[PDB]
């Protein structure tokens, strides 16, 4: 048994060695602490609303999942309602980042396996909802735009009429995309039955997201634990049959058509209204009220030296992620920290994954296995 | 493994049913349509036109909304605007910015010493949110990169004072952002 | 709100000798047992024909410098059949054993291994192999309270003289830590 | 003279106090005032009313712009 | 066109991605034509302010807590009984294998 | 501190005072398309098969002419 | 008729000896939960509801109605309740824990604080 290694299309930083037997990897093992942060011990040397950000560093992708569960966290154990029209724009931009993250997720996958042109595509398809992000709030990327309680800026006007473009194109676009891959031989042959899983072992190694719907169960916690809005955003949750390589493939198309359907059923019931507070303890006031009224200073300046303070309990809250069920374990304390802010991103599950399912196959199998699990490395580590 | 063989027979008496269909799926298979037909889709696009932004000469579109090069602005008088709360430094979520501040001689409080290690400075924004005199501010600049760590240093408030260059394109920026913000 | 059927039958039906405290919030269910049983009601839990949990979500270490039992693990798992979530929360010493699910649950080494030098928590069996985040040989355990945030000795760099090595830390513009506190 | 010679380092152009003492007066009517220039928002200056009732100019606290009483 | 033939580029519902300036984005996002005012609070509030009714936060009960000995096992353990029903409930479901051209002819959403 | 800031002009009670200019316009922009749909209009099986058939008989009956000038 | 075409499941397979399995497994269980351990707790949960299950499968016998008045996924997700049952039974009477000896203290802590409605919660399944 040969013991090869493997430090590699920029599909993040990973050291993996292989016992290997000719061409079949008798043992895949990944060495993962290659890019390590600390940012739970930052978290806690931090606080709140400054801490947000470093939820939306994790999983650099699909970049406001993440402040949507540190968010969802916040509020149920702080009981802090929020109003309509947030929720609704937070369920519409979740959406379109998870439109996001599957497109890189795919086309990076078509690019490991071979093809090229798809990824252009797609990364054509990725400035435009960048742009969309940029102009909402922030920069292209990590737009820290999820605070606790709502959102931070209201949005502009004529974005809609955007989404509303860009939905269409989109459709299309994911058709040809479909038609490129889809059917051509080649990558059904490099494709199909690479990586079968079946659900015993997917629940006991503990996947989530595409991964756990690939083969069979049929469990996504939008349906079962419907956190926000959606239950009035009725969708289709596809499920695949018989768990692969191809299968998850099909799943993220189906899931890319789904969230275009929740991103056009927001913006015809979107309820115009007001956003993320009425109580200017937990949200800061805007401007106009800020210099003008006196305990609106008070409380603008305590929230942004100070931030709100969250009792004592401690709480658990899981959200469907792009990749999987991101979870966010606050074990809060009186004081205005977070004492021991706890990650729970799906990259372990996948990896330990792709040690036990990388087996009897071959190294472009292995690379392919890479692809369908869809890691990034940031949030496998932070 | 008994079972494939059964699932692999039944799979092929489903689809084999009549003549008509083994011989299309044969010649379909045997004459790469689904090639042809991705290479068809593939010099479509070749035929079509291009994004290639082409940088240096028309360069692409952003928001009102940007964060890039920090400033410090002034009153139309010339008079500073910053007058060490303490805030910014305060919300900073990367401790990326020193303020030391002092009485003046004419009497009013203004600050002594001003920086942000800009590369520490991570671009986030509560900067501008924090500043209950709009003081500092992003300014829709991201051309800086300059060859030297110190630079990127920017330096006691000076350099930072000199992002009043863009005082009018800022201006715009925040009267656009005064409506909802 | 959410899963009061699992954990009531859970608890009205279990073994009484090993639960040492029950907490039916609506945060979270909490069974916090003792160290000594905790593979046993781990086992009769994923097997039993109603409350079988099937699927480990997390493994995380808490620390309370203040207390004779200094840290805290606990096993946050759910339900994907009865759709519920239970979280098993036990106590833990500094050095003591601890047992392993590692047999029930394929999917704990890797974060047994992460609370192995995260924290300082051991593991009787096999998953406490070596560490995993932190990178090599490393003086403490990089999450209790004492192991400062910038840590012991964490300057690397590169050195003609040879080729590159790590030496003690002599950062500069020292962590500022501010108060913010408030005497009501 | 010494705080603009700790953080201003150019000493070419006029430092704020010296244009903050270049603006003159504003020689208002009444007896009190509020100072944030020409808007309320994106102008910031929180207001800050100020007394008028000594013969010499009242500062503003931010943006010092010495107000003065007109008449007796 | 030569290929317009088969595939998405043969189709009347098709769609391309070179959207022009005048159709994409015709007002800029700094100088709308427009004078947005954000609501930011409910007129019962803003003329009836009153922190705690509002504040239902911290308005929460204290937590209870009982301890348990042999005695009061044993009852528990003697006074409870199952039944055939209500064990708990199971959450079922189960795949359909649907269309893709269905919902709303395979429109709405 | 709300009155005048978010409506000051003529309003006779807080109720009725704002105007927001926030998100679509009625109707729904469209109804859109999600659904894929890839028409499948080539010649299927006979008339591809009949085409090389034909033109490679046909090519051998003029290399055949064509080596009978050579020759 | 109507045999089955898959589970849905890429694990568990399907078996036309359901009723026949079924049968067999709780007729053991029954057997031993009846004689091996101590008349308590989960003996007698297991005995209660194991008891329901044979009888209403024996009754129905034809494996669709016995899934459509049973009331659980499938026969085969059945069968694997059943060995895991009868797997832990083993365990369970090879560690007999049964008994609080004395001086046994289960705190039982309960608070009600609220929490919003737009919060992750496992709704119950009606
Ligand atoms: S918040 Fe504004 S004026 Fe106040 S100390 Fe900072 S930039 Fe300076
Ligand atoms: S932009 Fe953010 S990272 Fe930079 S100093 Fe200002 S508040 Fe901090
Ligand atoms: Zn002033």
């Amino acid at each position: 048994n040969f013991t090869s290694n493997f430090g590699p299309a920029a599909h993040g930083v990973l050291r993996s060695v292989l016992e290997m037997n000719g061409e079949v990897v008798e043992r895949a093992e990944p060495h993962i602490g290659l890019l390590h942060r600390g940012t739970e011990k930052l978290i806690e040397y931090k606080t709140y609303l400054q801490a947000l950000p470093y939820f939306d560093r994790l999983d650099y992708v699909s970049t406001m999942a993440q402040e949507h569960a540190y968010s969802l966290a916040v509020e149920r154990l702080l009981n802090c309602e929020v109003p309509l029209r947030a929720q609704y724009i937070r369920v519409l931009f979740c959406e379109i980042t998870r439109i996001l993250n599957h497109l890189l997720a795919l086309t990076t996958h078509a690019m490991d396996v071979g093809a090229s042109t798809p990824s252009l595509w797609a990364f054509e398809e990725r400035e435009k909802l960048l742009e969309f992000y940029e102009r909402v709030s922030g920069a292209r990327m990590h737009a820290s735009f999820i605070r606790p309680g709502g959102v931070a800026q209201d949005l502009p006007l004529g974005l809609c009429r955007d989404i509303d473009s860009f939905t269409q194109q989109f459709a299309s676009r994911i058709d040809e995309l479909e038609e490129m891959l889809t059917g051509n031989r080649i990558w059904k042959q490099r494709l199909v039955d690479i990586g079968t899983v079946t659900a015993q072992q997917a629940k006991d190694w503990g996947f989530s997201g595409v991964m756990l719907r690939g083969p069979g169960v049929c469990w996504d916690l939008r349906r079962a634990a419907p956190y926000d809005v959606y239950d009035q955003l009725d969708f289709d949750v596809p499920v695949g049959t018989r768990g692969d390589c191809y299968d998850r493939y099909c799943i993220r198309i189906e899931e890319m058509r789904q969230s275009m359907r929740i991103i056009w059923q927001c913006p015809n019931k979107i309820p115009s209204g007001m956003i993320k507070a009425d109580d200017r303890k937990l949200c800061p006031p805007s401007r106009c009220r800020m210099k003008l009224s006196m305990e609106s200073s008070i409380h603008h300046f305590e929230l942004y030296t100070e931030g709100f303070s969250v009792p004592a309990p401690s709480t658990y809250t899981a959200v469907e992620a792009p990749k999987g069920e991101f979870g966010v374990f606050l074990v809060s304390n009186g004081s205005n920290r977070p004492y021991r802010c706890k990650i729970r991103a799906p990259g372990f599950a996948h990896l330990q994954g792709l040690d036990f399912m990388s087996k009897h196959h071959m190294l472009a199998d292995v690379v392919t296995i890479i692809g369908t699990q869809d890691i990034v490395s940031g949030e496998v580590d932070r | 493994t008994k079972l494939e063989d059964e699932q692999r027979e039944q799979l092929a008496k489903e689809i084999s049913k009549d003549w008509s269909s083994v011989f299309e799926r044969s010649i379909n298979t045997l004459f790469l349509t689904e090639m042809v037909r991705g290479l068809m889709l593939t010099l479509k696009y070749f035929f079509e036109t291009k994004v290639t932004i082409n940088y240096p000469f028309e360069k692409g579109p952003l928001s009102p909304r940007f964060r890039g090069e920090h400033a410090l602005r002034r009153y139309p008088t010339g008079e500073e605007r910053c007058i060490a709360c303490k805030l910014c430094e305060a919300i900073c979520p990367a401790q990326a910015i020193t303020i030391e501040a002092e009485e003046r001689e004419d009497g009013s409080r203004r600050t002594t010493r001003y920086d942000i290690d800009m590369t520490k400075c991570i671009y986030c924004g509560f900067c501008q949110e924090a500043c209950p005199v709009d003081a500092i501010v992003e300014g829709p600049n991201f051309e800086f990169a300059t060859e030297t760590h110190e630079e990127l240093l920017y330096d006691k408030e000076k350099l930072l004072e000199n992002g009043d260059r863009w005082e009018t394109e800022i201006a715009e920026n925040l009267r656009s952002e005064s409506l909802y913000r | 709100m959410d899963n009061q059927s699992i954990f009531k039958y859970s608890w009205e039906t279990l073994p009484k000798k090993w639960v040492k405290k029950m907490e039916r919030s609506e945060h979270g269910n909490r069974f916090d047992t003792k160290t000594d049983y905790l593979f046993q009601l781990l086992c009769f839990l994923k097997l039993h024909t109603y409350t079988r949990v099937q699927v480990l979500i997390d493994i995380c270490g808490v620390d309370y410098p203040s207390r004779k039992r200094r840290f805290e693990v606990v096993y946050n798992l759910l339900s994907t059949r009865y759709n519920s979530r239970i979280r098993v929360q036990t106590s833990a010493d500094e050095v003591t054993r601890i047992s392993s699910v590692v047999s029930l649950f394929p999917s704990a080494g890797w974060w047994e291994r992460e609370v192995w030098d995260m924290f300082g928590v051991s593991s009787i069996n096999h998953p406490d192999l070596r560490r995993i985040l932190t990178d090599y040989g490393f003086e403490g355990h990089p999450l209790r309270k004492d192991f400062p945030l910038s840590g012991y000795v964490e300057v690397r760099y590169d050195d003609p003289e040879k080729r590159v090595v790590s030496e003690p830390i002599e950062m500069t513009q020292e962590f500022r830590y501010f108060d913010f506190a408030s005497p009501w | 003279s010494n705080h603009t010679a700790k953080w201003m380092q150019d000493t070419s152009k006029k430092s704020p106090m010296e244009l903050i003492n270049e603006v003159p007066p504003i020689k208002v009517e009444g007896r009190i005032v509020a100072c944030e220039g020409d808007t309320n928002p994106a102008l910031g200056h929180p207001i800050e009313f100020i007394c008028l009732d000594l013969p010499e100019p009242a500062v503003c606290k931010y943006c010092g712009l010495r107000y003065v009483q007109d008449h007796h | 066109k030569p290929w317009e033939i088969t595939g998405p580029c043969a189709d009347p519902e098709y769609r391309s991605a070179v959207p022009l300036a005048t159709e994409y984005r015709l007002q800029c996002p700094a100088t709308t034509k427009e004078k947005p005012c954000i609501p930011n609070s409910l007129p019962e509030t803003v003329y009836d302010i009153k922190y705690f009714s509002r504040d239902q936060r911290r308005n929460r009960p204290p937590i209870r807590r009982t301890v348990l000995k042999k005695a009061d096992v044993e009852k528990l353990a003697k006074e409870q009984t199952f039944a055939v029903s209500d064990f708990p409930p199971v959450y079922l479901n189960s795949a359909v294998e649907e269309d893709i051209n269905a919902i709303g002819g395979g429109y709405q959403g | 501190t709300e009155a005048y800031i978010r409506n000051k002009p003529g309003m006779v009670s807080v109720k009725d005072m704002p105007v927001l200019q926030d998100g679509p316009p009625p109707g729904g922009f469209a109804p859109v398309r999600f659904a894929r749909r890839i028409p499948n209009k080539g010649p299927s099986a006979v008339a591809i098969f009949l085409a090389a058939f034909g033109t490679f008989s046909w090519g051998m009956y003029q290399v055949g002419q064509g080596n009978k000038i050579r020759r | 008729a109507k045999v089955k075409a898959s589970t849905g499941i890429v694990g568990l397979e399907v078996v036309p000896n359901a009723r026949e399995v079924l049968i067999g497994l709780y007729s053991k269980t029954l057997k031993e939960i009846q004689k091996v351990p101590e008349d308590e707790g989960y003996r007698k949960a297991v005995e209660s509801f194991t008891k329901h299950r044979l009888s209403v499968c024996k009754e129905e016998e034809d494996w669709e109605a016995i899934e459509k008045r049973l009331g659980c996924g499938q026969v085969e997700e059945l069968i694997e309740e059943a060995q895991d049952e009868l797997k832990l039974i083993s365990y369970m009477i090879e560690w007999d824990p049964w008994g609080v000896p004395d001086d046994y203290e289960c705190e039982v802590i309960e608070n009600d604080a609220p929490v919003p409605k737009h919060v992750p919660l496992h709704r119950p399944p009606p």
